[PDB]
């Protein structure tokens, strides 16, 4: 649910591109946030699991952008190249951030929390 | 330049020439109206009713990245009409793929026999590749759900309707 | 005026090189910043262009129906692939030393000038007689023994 | 001009691949002129080796367009340059040969190919009834190099005895 701002003054061939890549953030700074709250004790020994191998994938995504930073100090990163780079990373972090948002509406710990990821590349 | 203007149409970026001598025009629009298809195509297959039709909207963006791919690789700044020679034998073949999307449209097995008649009927040109890798992952679901009990000619029709329930009903037995 | 020219070879047509749609590419009249007797040349060197771009037209048009017609059409680019190549190239040469004239990019076409001609009549008489199915393994085959070693 | 004028308007692939080739030198001979002084008494001597090549093709080319079947315009031509090659019998003579082999290379095909898969000239006249017997004979067959070896006999029966395999 985060909104951002690019500039008022910028070249309408970038922001209208822009906004295609911010879906990967945006899905990310809810994922990251459901790490750090659905760890406590206090909501059972499901929701800490679904907590942890949701983290390994938290781990690989900060490994592709290391590894699109090292590529950018030879310059062969430009815009129109990265919106393809990241194209994994936007369909599993759009899944953990249905997931994330889906298990905190309708209260669920233990059992609950184990059918949803039965229902639900 | 121009060069960096008419290969950003191919992606759906507007330009500054590109809203939404003097004879260029018409050349321009001959690499133009291509753009117009590549943007009615993320607009129709963005969604990730029918479970068939997901994977057939599944696997054109497999293909997709591929036109994707193609540009932005090899031309830096090539002559102008190279661009319009290269995107002849490549672009011709994109505006077909309008002629068999909507830009109403089947679904269910109906969906995927009515791509099969499209094999037959354009087998032996050039587009017998690119149909058939659609084929080849449109089908993929529904193999699934022939993969559980274990026109076209009616003789195997009625059969294949008792050959899955015998097998559904040994599962709870 | 050259790289004016090398796009009139490629399907796109201006001011001094105007288009009818039943003659040809063709100058339009007598320009006095070159000479009057270049007015011929050209429009010994647009009797090519004329080809490519009715080519190309009814490439893109697909026209009838059948397999081996999409399939003809398919070939047929690749045929006309080096004609596009060999284009592209006397922008090259005519980027690095500025005293070459009409006389050396005439010269260059040489090859497609005696080719064109006689993969014309076989594209006309497809559309003028309506040549449906496999019929055309033969038609383009009864032209296929020719003498010109190209063709 | 109007040698090569008339020739443009109009075997053409041996024709066609001399102009490249000569136009070449002229082509060349610019690239002095915008880049030493050079004047019309110059230019011309300097041609004369073309000059006078273009000559023999206004005389060669006229009994190839003076001519109505398809037979006797193709016959015609391909005996006008045996026998124009015989009158000139060096720099005049490499060209009228390279000229003759690109322009009898349909006959030497289909004489072959007629061969393995199955009003009169007087030179040939003394074994011609040994050819027409192995030709026809041939074509009843498949229903149920020559001139690369006249050349290397001039460095120290090879039509006869392939004809009697044939009819045998």
């Amino acid at each position: 649910s985060r909104t951002f701002l690019v500039d008022p003054n910028l070249d309408l061939s970038i922001r209208e591109l822009v906004h295609r890549i911010l879906p990967v953030a945006a899905s990310y700074s809810a994922v990251t946030r459901f790490i750090e709250e659905k760890s406590s004790f206090e909501y059972g020994q499901v929701n800490h699991a679904l907590a942890a191998a949701m983290r390994t994938l938290v781990k690989e995504h900060l490994i592709l952008v290391s590894q699109l930073e090292q590529l950018h100090r030879q310059g062969l990163l430009s815009l129109q190249k990265l919106w393809f780079y990241i194209q994994p990373a936007m369909r599993t972090m759009d899944i953990l951030a249905s997931l994330a948002t889906s298990v905190d509406k309708g209260e669920c710990l233990g059992g609950s929390t184990l059918s949803l990821l039965h229902d639900r590349q | 330049e121009l060069v960096k203007d008419v290969l950003n149409v191919l992606i759906g970026v507007v330009s500054a020439t590109f809203s939404l001598p003097e004879s260029i025009s018409s050349l321009l629009s001959e690499v133009a109206e291509y753009g117009t298809c590549y943007t009615r195509l993320s607009h129709f297959s963005l969604q990730p009713k029918g479970l068939v039709f997901q994977a057939f909207t599944s696997g054109l963006r497999r293909y997709l990245q591929y036109y994707r791919a193609c540009v932005l690789s090899t031309p830096p700044t090539l002559s102008l009409l190279t661009i319009g020679f290269l995107f002849k034998k490549l672009g011709r073949q994109l505006r077909y793929l309008a002629e068999l999307c909507g830009v109403a449209f089947p679904t269910g097995v109906k969906l995927l026999s009515y791509l099969y008649q499209e094999a037959l009927h354009n087998c032996s040109n050039e587009h017998y590749p690119v149909l058939l890798s659609l084929l080849k992952t449109s089908c993929e679901p529904y193999t699934r759900f022939i993969h559980d009990w274990v026109v076209f000619l009616k003789h195997i029709a009625h059969d294949i309707y008792v050959c899955g329930k015998t097998i559904n009903l040994l599962k709870l037995c | 005026m050259i790289h004016e020219l090398l796009l009139a070879l490629s399907g796109y047509p201006g001011s001094i090189f105007t288009w009818n749609k039943r003659s040809g590419l063709q100058v339009s009249q007598d320009f006095p910043f070159l000479h009057p007797s270049e007015t011929s040349v050209l429009n010994r060197l647009c009797r090519l262009g004329t080809d490519y771009i009715r080519f190309t037209e009814f490439i893109e048009q697909y026209t009838l129906h059948g397999i081996y017609l999409r399939a003809f059409c398919t070939g047929l680019d690749s045929v006309l692939q080096p004609y596009r190549q060999a284009l592209l190239d006397l922008e090259q040469e005519f980027l690095g030393d500025p005293h070459l004239s009409i006389s050396h990019v005439n010269y260059f076409l040489d090859q497609f000038q005696l080719l064109f001609p006689s993969v014309m009549v076989v594209v006309e008489q497809i559309k003028s007689q309506k040549i449906h199915g496999c019929q055309i393994l033969e038609t383009v085959y009864k032209h296929s023994c020719g003498g010109l070693p190209p063709v | 001009g109007q040698v090569v004028f008339r020739l443009q308007e109009f075997f053409m692939w041996a024709l066609y691949k001399y102009f490249i080739s000569f136009k070449e030198e002229l082509a060349e001979i610019e690239k002095c002129i915008i880049n030493t002084t050079i004047t019309l008494a110059i230019v011309v001597d300097k041609l004369a080796p073309r000059l006078s090549q273009l000559k023999v093709l206004h005389k060669v080319f006229s009994t190839g367009v003076a001519e109505t079947r398809n037979v006797v315009r193709a016959s015609h031509l391909l005996n006008t340059l045996y026998k124009a090659i015989l009158e000139y019998d060096e720099q005049t003579v490499s060209l009228l040969f390279s000229l003759w082999v690109e322009t009898v290379r349909p006959y030497l095909q289909t004489v072959d190919e007629w061969i393995v898969h199955g009003t009169m000239v007087s030179f040939l006249k003394p074994v011609l009834k040994q050819i027409i017997m192995a030709g026809k004979s041939m074509q009843l067959l498949k229903n149920l190099e020559l001139d690369d070896v006249h050349d290397p006999l001039l460095a120290i029966p090879h039509i006869d005895k392939q004809y009697l395999d044939c009819c045998g």
